């Protein structure tokens, strides 16, 4: 009755309100994927180090 | 979309039939109405005021039936009609309340869309009898070392958290919820606890932070948060534990094991005090109505470990009582102490002393339950209690300029280390498998020598060391739950190995 | 998802206030009179069913 | 797994005790332990490697 009147009239005669899709985009992030952060490298390259370490390291006692 | 949903809501309104019973408001205000009429009326019924307010009925008088409002006074007016709902107070109960904050009525106040309820239940339901019970055979470990070892908590059992207000009073309980994440992550329903945190009388900001904290630790996904914020009606507050209880009973009935924190139960008492004093019942001791004892007792006894026949479903309870002035001689703390199956006194001085947890172990007991803790942890903490008791005695003696002998100072030195061992930072639960080693070390006095400052360092490092080498050992502690000869020896050797380095 | 859900709620409350506007529209009319006649006959149907 | 390496390592720690000097041996052991402990904590930290486009 009043139920019908309210239902019909309201639903039909008022269809939505404006909204901004752009603003929605603003509050969220699309995110582009990180690419190659750092590449591994040759560990302690230079056999200057190797000879040095062999010769220097000898912490055994007399 | 939104239009279709709205269309559904309006569509879901349609027609009515003759409304039985009426009565006209007369005197009204305070939140307590008295209506003339309503000749037929069940007690504790919900009656719809024409303002929009719904109110339970607590007085049936041969004059004017006294309907306690669950809404604002301003809405109500003189000579309004009230038409009886025809339902004694009832709550929607279901699975969907998991992951929901709900107000006393049961509407989501976090508004994650209306609850999915598998039933409705009644707010007053009497406690399960002697016949449907089993004795407590299933531990529930809070992950706070002092709690697990000293005051073992078992499913079913009502264990009282009592102590000075908001001295992280909430935080002690929250830690339990967080360690129940560990089982939650796991499997086997009866080895899982669902968790209902009930918040009565607390400000919206505390509650909002709390729900945020639970979401932060991502422990929201198996919790029900029942709330009745400080603003909310004294009638709604009085009804709030009892409607939480029914939601818990849905778990209990399902055979599910769960734990209900009633924080603060003290605020229920304030609510009932108000309620009674505006129903003009003769006021009891300290103006709390005498049947406050009855109220609390009936509420607390609804949680139980059921019989095997009755599915075992263990609702476990943790009441939390604020102790105003820290004196438990007040009527409400005295009453609660009798009702509860253990007491977990927390002391402010020890908080300041830097014992965090600040639980005073001298005043903390679990008067029943000992199969409420892990066998391994029981063995190790067998003399943890004795040592601590001795530490307390010796320390007491030391006061007032007594020059201690070395034997007493062996105890004292050992004792001090235990105290440092217990401490745990807020929101940092631990795994029991890795609490057993720490106590082994302490009780077997391996820490006694270790310098007082670096005990915390030792604790951190020791755990790392056990993670490194003896991760096999930890797995076994998880698997067998009682230390075997092999484990005791392994553990002894490991502990010895870490004393230096 | 979060902003999307927020927008569904925001839309719903905006369109809610439009329902309030429709209520104000209904209550002006001498439908205010004509539906009372409807209520009168409806109560006649109801109480005769008693 | 990691435990084979670490049992053999710690067996060697108490063997290296027998020999003298280890002032920077221990830093090497510390490095291998550190980063080994980092990768396990990484592997336990792990999220699924792609979105759940089922629910979300």
């Amino acid at each position: 009755n009043v139920i019908q009147d309210l239902y019909l009239r309201e639903l039909k005669d008022t269809k939505l309100a404006p909204s901004t899709l752009q603003d929605a985009e603003g509050n969220v992030k699309p995110w582009n994927p990180p690419q190659k952060p750092n590449l591994p490298e040759l560990e302690l390259q230079g056999p200057e180090a190797l000879k040095a370490y062999t010769e220097q390291n000898v912490e055994t006692a007399h | 979309e939104v239009s279709s949903i709205l269309e559904e809501r309006i569509k879901g309104v349609s027609d009515e039939a003759n409304l039985n019973e009426t009565g006209r408001v007369l005197a009204v205000g305070d939140g307590i109405a008295r209506v003339f009429g309503l000749n037929n009326i069940q007690a504790e019924e919900l009656v719809e005021f024409s303002s929009g307010v719904k109110g339970m009925a607590l007085n049936l008088e041969p004059g004017q039936v006294g309907i306690v409002l669950f809404g604002s006074d301003r809405l109500v007016k003189e000579g309004e009609l009230v038409k009886r709902t025809g339902n004694i107070v009832d709550v929607p109960v279901g699975p969907g309340l998991l992951g929901r904050v709900v107000d006393a009525l049961g509407n989501p106040i976090d508004g994650k869309g209306p609850i999915d309820a598998a039933g409705r239940s009644r707010a007053q339901v009497k406690a399960p009898g002697i016949l449907p019970r089993r004795s407590v055979h299933e531990p529930v470990q809070t992950g706070l070392k002092a709690v697990d070892a000293l005051v073992p908590i078992g499913r079913g059992q009502r264990e009282l958290i009592i102590g000075d207000r908001q001295t992280g009073k909430t935080a002690v309980a929250l830690d339990t919820i967080l360690n129940q994440k560990r089982w939650n992550n796991g499997s086997d329903e009866s080895k899982k606890l669902y968790c209902v945190y009930v918040a009565v009388g607390q400000k919206r900001s505390t509650v909002a932070q709390l729900v945020q904290t639970l979401e932060q630790h991502d422990a929201m996904k198996y919790s029900i948060i029942v709330a009745a914020t400080a603003s909310e009606a004294a009638p709604l507050q009085y009804l709030a534990p009892f409607t939480a209880a029914s939601i818990g009973e849905w778990f209990r009935d399902n055979g599910k094991h769960a734990l209900i924190v009633y924080d603060d139960l003290s605020k229920q008492a304030v609510a009932y005090r108000q309620l009674s004093l505006l129903l003009r019942r003769p006021p009891g001791r300290e103006a709390y109505p005498g049947d406050v004892f009855y109220l609390h007792s009936r509420l607390l006894e609804r949680a139980a470990k059921l019989s095997e026949k009755e599915g075992s479903g263990s609702l476990t309870a943790l009441p939390v009582i604020e102790t105003q002035g820290g004196d438990v001689s007040a009527y409400i703390p005295t009453n609660v102490i009798s009702i509860t199956d253990g007491q977990i006194f927390l002391e402010a001085e020890l908080f300041y002393k830097g014992i965090r947890p600040a639980i005073n172990v001298g005043l903390s007991v679990s008067r029943v339950g000992s199969a409420a803790q892990v066998k391994a942890l029981k063995q190790v903490a067998g003399s943890l209690k004795l040592f601590l008791a001795q530490y307390r005695e010796v320390a007491a003696f030391a006061q007032f300029g007594s020059d201690l002998d070395a034997s007493t100072k062996q105890t004292l030195v050992r004792g001090e280390r235990l105290t440092q061992l217990l401490k745990q930072n807020q929101y940092s639960p631990l795994a029991t498998e890795e609490q057993v080693p720490l106590i082994y070390a302490g009780v077997n006095g391996h820490l006694d020598g270790i310098e007082l400052s670096r005990i915390g360092e030792f604790e951190s490092s020791f755990l790392s060391y056990l993670k490194s080498n003896h991760n096999e050992l930890l797995t076994e502690i998880r698997e067998k739950g009682e230390l075997s000869k092999e484990l005791l020896a392994s553990l002894k050797s490991a502990t010895e190995s870490f004393v230096a380095t | 998802v979060r902003y999307e859900a927020s927008l569904r709620q925001l839309e719903q409350r905006q369109l809610a206030k439009s329902v309030i506007s429709r209520v104000q529209s209904e209550l002006g009319n001498p439908k205010f009179q004509e539906k009372v006649l409807q209520q009168s006959i409806s109560e006649i149907e109801q109480l005769l069913s008693k | 797994a990691k435990s084979a390496a670490n049992k053999l390592d710690w067996a060697k720690v108490i063997s290296s005790l027998r020999i003298t000097g280890s002032t920077a041996t221990q830093l090497s052991s510390f490095k291998k332990r550190n980063d080994e402990a980092r990768r396990q904590l990484l592997e336990l930290q792990s999220q699924p490697t792609e979105v759940d486009f089922s629910h979300y």
